[PDB]
């Protein structure tokens, strides 16, 4: 917007560390299965 | 040192009673005063073994806290502590940084120093087990009478008694003896009992009757010796000390970690000082000179490889674990994979230790029984009348039992009392005829002659299980000529016949070829007893002849050997396909060397001794051309005048040898030739005689059912299970990992590059920072770890066991051609993929490439908090650092995605992934656990304190995917071009 | 020689020569993508610079001036940087009505030169005079230091409403147009003096927003002058400078985002 552009300066990091520790812990968990698979 | 007891001993076995006496001040029947005992133990010292001094752990375990990388992390971690006091007393810095990375690289020095200490093991209690062979007491005559002391207290000049089931105590004279037998497998390895009689009869004191020795034990009868030797100065005491002295020695592939170590830590000096003067001429502070120089360390080390390593070598040995083959030495693991000289023991070792029937001379016709344990072999016979009449001998005239309580165990491996002759009888008959017992049971008993050593026979009479006759039956064994000379008939397949000389020309035949095939032989016959002329109530008398024993009926020959382990020959001959020289070495007697070297395939069809070729050419020994023959066979008595050259001349002259009737010095002495012609040697074996040969041996292998326990102590492999064939396996998997730990070795240096070239353009450049030396531990001690661990699962490229073994002196580990890939072509691969995100963050916040020239300065300026961008936006000092941490997060996490494709690169030194395929399920664990690693390091909140980690943006992560790409394009394509043309360019630079 | 023959020395050098030629040539051209997708005028993120930083002209040894009233020498360096600064606001650097402008002598409002586009051409900028920077070689006793506002494209720094309660309690306060400055130190040992634009005590906001170097060069950001003619002497007095506004927040971390750290210690 105009003198409303407050939204240009900010970002979600927090979002983001959510979606990435969410992304890790499945690629944990995919991993430990396809390791499992015969230990 | 022990030179001297590498050599033949001396002894007096020559001398008189009287003489031996005189020379001990003794006497022959009161024995020593209690007086001169106690001054002969003051005098000569206990009768004890001592062990060796040993190194102390702590001197062990310190000893690698200073080996070239633990070095260097030494110098980063006291130069961190350097420049931290430098600023303490400057100007106040309230950080944690130079103390802490100072912390943390000595604590990475000690935990590496675990690592290497674990692989760098010494299991060895040779003496303790030498130790426990002497008895508790011994029972001496002092003063005229016998009592029992303890056997320390023994001295030379005493007279001691033994009696069957104790151990000699300290080397004897005999002088008395009724019945002795005595257990020799200590100095031969053969345990069939020795008689030991006063009578001197032989030169050679080892093989004399005379004398009985420490470490061995008395089997039957008693005796009474005069004590010539005590404690160190024993024949086997001195073995002891031998086997317990020798130095150890640095395995191969402890060698090859050393090399490499040289290598890497020569480039870590070289760029370390060549950079640290390079910055003091561009007019870098002292402070600074030294912050540098911490980076190069850290950047130069590869922090986590000598564990990795470790770890490789471990998963390796638990793999061999779960096929009965234990490693006490983690090293080992890898030296059966480079050994080209294999010296083995016979006894116990290539064969059972158990005296089985080999052959079956019955209807003028030659039978060949099953040897092997599992009976993996055929029948010979079962139908003609002439087996079951034979069958009946050998289970009748036999007075050997099977121990109580061994229905469970299989025959062949039950315990039988009785010596091994009838025992090999009985366990043949009791597997093709059923139940021994029955037969002694239908026919019972009621006369016999046991075998004297002047008849040279036994004979029995039972009542012949048939109903319808339920007359006496005679039968009897013994030497084959003997039983031959009381023959009329010959049980031909059923019917009996005259014994025409051209059946007895036959038996000669016959009985010459099973004794040249090594085996002893015995004749079997038997003789229906006239019903009239013997009543049901006959009485037989078995001291005086009351009895006809000629004009017998000649039934069969039976012949028995030590026979092979079944695995053993295809053993050898796998061994032998990987370019292994075999040879034997043994306490054994020549004949029965020579026959199963033959058996085994030490010795290949058609290959001749000097003797050989001289008996068939009907020619001296001295007019053949020892050139012409390929195999030999050394007796001990003539290796004895042998020098080293001699010996050494021998083993590179010959491709088949035998050294037969060896003393264990000699075992020792041929390993030590083998060695001296530069090649990497592993010793099999079983008894207390291979403990010299088995640590001196780069590799030493013992039997794990059949071993004794001083060889176990000895080795740095137990086979648990007797499987000859874990040779055959342990080779292999020495190979295999000996690849892999290249290919692991590859991977982890590659991504030193990408970690030494940010702190280079820091320099010349003048540029912020791109990475951190915290950020380059996160990498090398946690995201590589994993992966490079997972390339010891690699399975073979082609068959390893088709190729020679590797050259310790040419083949490397680590060479200049994985220098040249990792160091010179991935790893700067790496390093650009991490630039490109590096200047990705920076231009996509607003400072453009260009301007980040020569910028550092106000950059790293605490007091400037308004740098101006590309854009003309002004920075404090805190703002522009997060988005350096972060330039530091993005270039740590584009190693890992370049490491990606290393680690699928690395899968392979020749084929293609296309062709070996993504198999390795701990591999892909890796790839999964190494991004869930930095993903949670980037994401999780409190990271950017501890570790300075930073959030990473989506797009953020696929900056080095072009990168990653073209590593496996590249190494697709130069792999293609090796395969393509064996020849050598691509080949002789690269190929790892 | 070391490792090869001469013709093998060529080989590897002939290799290495084209390898790591390929090599900087496609660094080169991932660089050249990047900024393609790049803008000329704005950056693709500005959540880094967001809360604006404060900064001063005198060049803090560490957050600190300390110096000698009694002395020369002892001030001639923060008098170096304090001077270089208010060099570039010369009457001579704003010459005719290109790029500069004449703008209101009271703090206004806004100035929308359009988009950060070129479809103009160098967007005119507020003239600034040093002048409007009262009592201030510079203050040899009591320092006169020279405030600033980190510039940041397409901002537009937005003064509190006085709705509730204020520090400065409604003093002054010039709500719709003024974004203030309050120094503070309790230990009130001092004598706190502002000097800025239309004589308030903050950053007039017809200087706003900022077009960045691209469209916007010979640009001048607002200045304002603050001196502490304190009646104490030889002791350090922790003062701090704070901005207050709606676009303004601090950090326990950054101790400059929108505020300063002066150690100011006349030892004479
Ligand atoms: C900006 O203004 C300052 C004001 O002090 C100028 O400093 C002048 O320097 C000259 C020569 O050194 C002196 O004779 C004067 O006394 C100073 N003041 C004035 C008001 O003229 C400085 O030169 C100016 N800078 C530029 C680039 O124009
Ligand atoms: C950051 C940049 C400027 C550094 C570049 C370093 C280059 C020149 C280095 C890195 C790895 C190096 C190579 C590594 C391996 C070998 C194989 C060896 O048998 C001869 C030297 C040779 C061929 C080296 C020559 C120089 C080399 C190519
Ligand atoms: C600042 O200077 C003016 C003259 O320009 C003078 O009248 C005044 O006293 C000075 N103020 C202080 C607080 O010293
Ligand atoms: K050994
Ligand atoms: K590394
Ligand atoms: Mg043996
Ligand atoms: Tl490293």
């Amino acid at each position: 917007e105009g003198p409303d552009n407050d939204e240009r300066f900010t970002y979600d990091y927090y979002r983001l560390r959510v979606v990435g520790l969410i992304v890790a812990a499945v690629l944990c968990v995919i991993g430990i299965i396809i390791l499992l698979a015969g230990k | 040192l022990d030179e001297l007891k590498k050599e033949v001993s001396m002894d007096d076995h020559k001398l008189s009673l009287d003489e031996l006496h005189n020379k001990y001040g003794t006497d022959l029947t009161r024995g020593l005063t209690n007086a001169r005992a106690k001054e002969i133990l003051a005098r000569d010292g206990p009768n004890s073994l001592t062990p060796p001094p040993t190194t102390p752990e702590w001197i062990k375990f310190c000893r690698q806290l200073f080996g070239g990388f633990s070095i260097l992390l030494w110098i980063g971690a006291i130069l961190c502590f350097l420049a931290y006091g430098i600023q303490a007393a400057t100007e106040d810095e309230p950080a944690n940084d130079n103390l802490y990375l100072g912390v943390v690289l000595s604590t990475v020095v000690i935990v590496t120093g675990c690592f290497s200490y674990y692989q760098e093991a010494k299991s060895s209690r040779i003496m303790d087990s030498f130790k426990n062979m002497v008895p508790q007491q011994a029972l001496v005559i002092r003063d005229g009478e016998k009592s029992t002391i303890n056997a320390e207290f023994v001295v030379a000049g005493d007279l001691v008694e033994v009696k069957g089931g104790d151990r000699i105590p300290a080397d004897l004279r005999i002088i008395s003896a009724h019945g002795c037998k005595v257990d020799n497998s200590s100095l031969t390895g053969e345990s069939e009992p020795q008689t030991r009689s006063p009578e001197f009869s032989s030169e050679n004191p080892l093989e004399t009757r005379n004398i009985a020795f420490f470490s061995t034990n008395c089997v039957e009868g008693t005796a009474r010796g005069v004590v010539v030797y005590t404690g160190d100065r024993t024949v086997m005491g001195r073995i002891a000390t031998l086997a317990s002295g020798l130095e150890v020695g640095r395995t191969p592939i402890a060698i090859e970690i050393e090399h490499f170590i040289h290598i890497i830590t020569g480039v870590a000096v070289f760029l370390g000082v060549s950079f640290f003067i390079l910055s003091l001429i561009l007019g870098y502070s002292w402070l600074e000179a030294v912050i540098f120089l911490i980076g190069i360390i850290v950047a130069n080390v590869p922090e986590g490889l000598l564990a990795t390593v470790t770890v490789c070598l471990t998963l390796t040995a638990k793999r061999m674990a779960r096929k009965n083959c234990l490693v006490k030495n983690l090293e080992a693991v890898e030296t059966l994979g480079s050994t080209s000289t294999i010296c083995s023991d016979k006894t116990g070792t290539l064969t059972q230790n158990r005296m089985t029937v080999a052959h079956m001379w019955f209807d003028n016709q030659i039978h060949e029984a099953d040897t092997t344990e599992n009976q993996s072999g055929a029948a010979f016979d079962k139908t003609s009348a002439t087996w079951s009449a034979l069958s009946r001998i050998a289970a009748l005239c036999n007075r050997a039992v099977f121990q109580a309580g061994q229905d469970n165990v299989p025959i062949l491996k039950r315990s039988v009392a009785g010596d091994a002759s009838e025992s090999a009888l009985l366990k043949c008959i009791e597997l093709c005829c059923g139940s021994v017992q029955g037969m002694r049971d239908r026919n019972p008993k009621i006369v016999e002659i046991p075998f004297n050593s002047t008849n040279k026979y036994q004979l029995s009479i039972h009542e012949n299980e048939k109903s319808s006759e339920s007359r006496y039956l005679l039968v009897m064994k013994g030497a084959p000529e003997r039983i031959l000379d009381r023959c009329s008939t010959i049980l031909l397949n059923g019917a009996e016949e005259p014994l025409k000389e051209d059946m007895k020309e036959a038996f000669q035949n016959a009985y010459l070829e099973l004794g040249g095939l090594g085996e002893r032989v015995l004749g079997f016959c038997h003789f229906a007893l006239p019903e009239d002329k013997y009543n049901e109530g006959y009485p037989f008398d078995a001291d005086e002849p009351n009895f006809p024993t000629t004009d017998l009926c000649f039934v069969g020959l039976m012949a028995m050997i030590d026979p092979p382990r079944a695995a053993v020959p295809d053993a050898v001959g796998k061994c032998r396909s990987a370019g292994i020289k075999v040879i034997m070495v043994t306490g054994d007697h020549p004949i029965t060397a020579k026959a199963i070297a033959k058996g085994v395939g030490i010795i290949s069809e058609g290959n001749e001794t000097i003797e050989d070729i001289a008996a068939r050419l009907n020619i001296p020994i001295g007019q053949v051309n020892p050139r012409d023959a390929k195999a030999c066979v050394v007796h001990g008595s003539d290796l004895k005048d042998l020098s080293t050259e001699v010996l050494d001349d021998i083993l590179h002259y010959h491709t088949e040898i035998v050294f037969a009737r060896t003393s264990p010095q000699q075992k020792l002495i041929i390993v030590e030739g083998c060695q001296r012609q530069g090649a990497i040697v592993a010793v099999t074996g079983d008894g207390v005689n291979d403990s010299p040969a088995l640590k001196k041996a780069d590799i030493g292998v013992a039997m794990g059912i059949s071993g004794s326990d001083v060889s176990k102590q000895a080795a740095d492999m137990i086979l648990l299970d007797d499987n000859f064939a874990s040779i055959v396996t342990g080779v292999e998997e020495g190979r295999l990992i000996f690849d892999n730990l290249k290919k692991s070795i590859a991977y982890t240096l590659t991504s030193n590059i990408p970690e030494i070239t940010p702190f280079l353009v820091f320099i010349i450049g003048n540029v912020p920072l791109p990475l951190g030396t915290v950020t380059i531990l996160c990498i090398d001690l946690g995201t590589d770890m994993v992966p490079a661990i997972s390339l010891a699962y690699e399975q073979a490229e082609s068959d390893i066991m088709k190729r020679q073994p590797r050259n310790p002196k040419t083949d490397k580990l680590v060479n200049e051609r994985l220098i040249s890939m990792a160091y010179g072509q991935i790893g700067m691969i790496q390093a650009l993929g991490g630039f490109f995100s590096y200047f990705v963050i920076l231009a996509e916040n607003g400072f453009l490439p260009m301007d980040l020239i020569g910028k550092r300065v106000r950059w790293d300026d605490r007091w400037i908090s308004d740098v101006e961008d590309s854009f003309g936006q002004q920075w404090t000092y805190e703002q522009r650092k997060i988005v350096e941490f972060t330039c530091h997060t993005s270039f740590f996490i584009s190693i890992v995605v370049v490491q990606w494709a290393d680690l699928i690169i690395c899968k392979t030194r020749r084929n293609s992934i296309f062709q070996q395929g993504m198999k390795n399920k701990i591999l892909i664990f890796g790839l999964f656990e190494e991004t869930a690693l930095a993903a949670f390091l980037s994401y999780c909140p409190g990271t950017d304190v501890a570790l300075r980690m930073y959030p990473l943006k989506p797009s953020w992560w696929f900056c080095a995917f072009p990168y990653s790409l073209i590593i496996f394009l590249y190494d697709e394509m130069r792999r293609f071009i090796i395969r393509r043309s064996p020849g050598g360019w691509v080949e002789q630079e690269t190929y790892y | 020689f070391l490792g090869r023959t001469g013709s093998s020395w060529f080989k590897i050098f002939l290799f290495y020569l084209i390898f790591y030629g390929c090599l900087a040539g496609i660094f080169i051209g991932t660089i050249q993508v990047l900024l393609l997708t790049l803008s000329d005028f704005e950056p693709k993120y500005q959540d880094r610079v967001a809360p604006p930083g404060l900064s001063h002209a005198p060049y803090a040894i560490k957050t600190e001036i300390s110096f000698s009233i009694s002395n020369p020498k002892s001030y001639e360096s923060f008098v170096k940087s304090m001077h270089k600064l208010m060099d570039l606001y010369n009457e001579s650097s704003q010459a005719g009505n290109s790029p500069f402008e004449d703008c209101s002598d009271t703090p206004a409002d806004y100035i929308k030169r359009g988009d950060l586009d070129d479809s103009q051409g160098q967007k005119k900028a507020c003239r600034f005079s040093r002048m409007w920077l009262k009592n201030c070689g510079y203050a040899e006793g009591k320092p006169c230091v020279v405030a600033k506002l980190n510039r940041i494209i397409g901002f537009y720094p937005k003064p509190l409403k006085n709705t509730t309660d204020l520090p400065e309690e409604l003093q002054a306060n010039y709500n719709q147009y003024v974004l203030p400055l309050r120094c503070a130190a309790r230990e009130k040992i001092g004598s706190i003096e502002y000097f800025g634009l239309g004589g308030y005590a903050g950053f007039p906001l017809q200087y706003y927003p900022y077009y960045g170097k691209r469209l916007q060069k010979k640009y001048l950001q607002p200045l304002l002058a603050i001196q502490f003619t304190n009646l104490t002497q030889n002791m350090e007095l922790r003062i701090e400078c704070k901005v207050y506004g709606e676009n303004i927040d601090y950090s326990e971390k950054d101790r400059f985002r929108g505020r300063f750290e002066v150690k100011i210690e006349v030892k004479s």
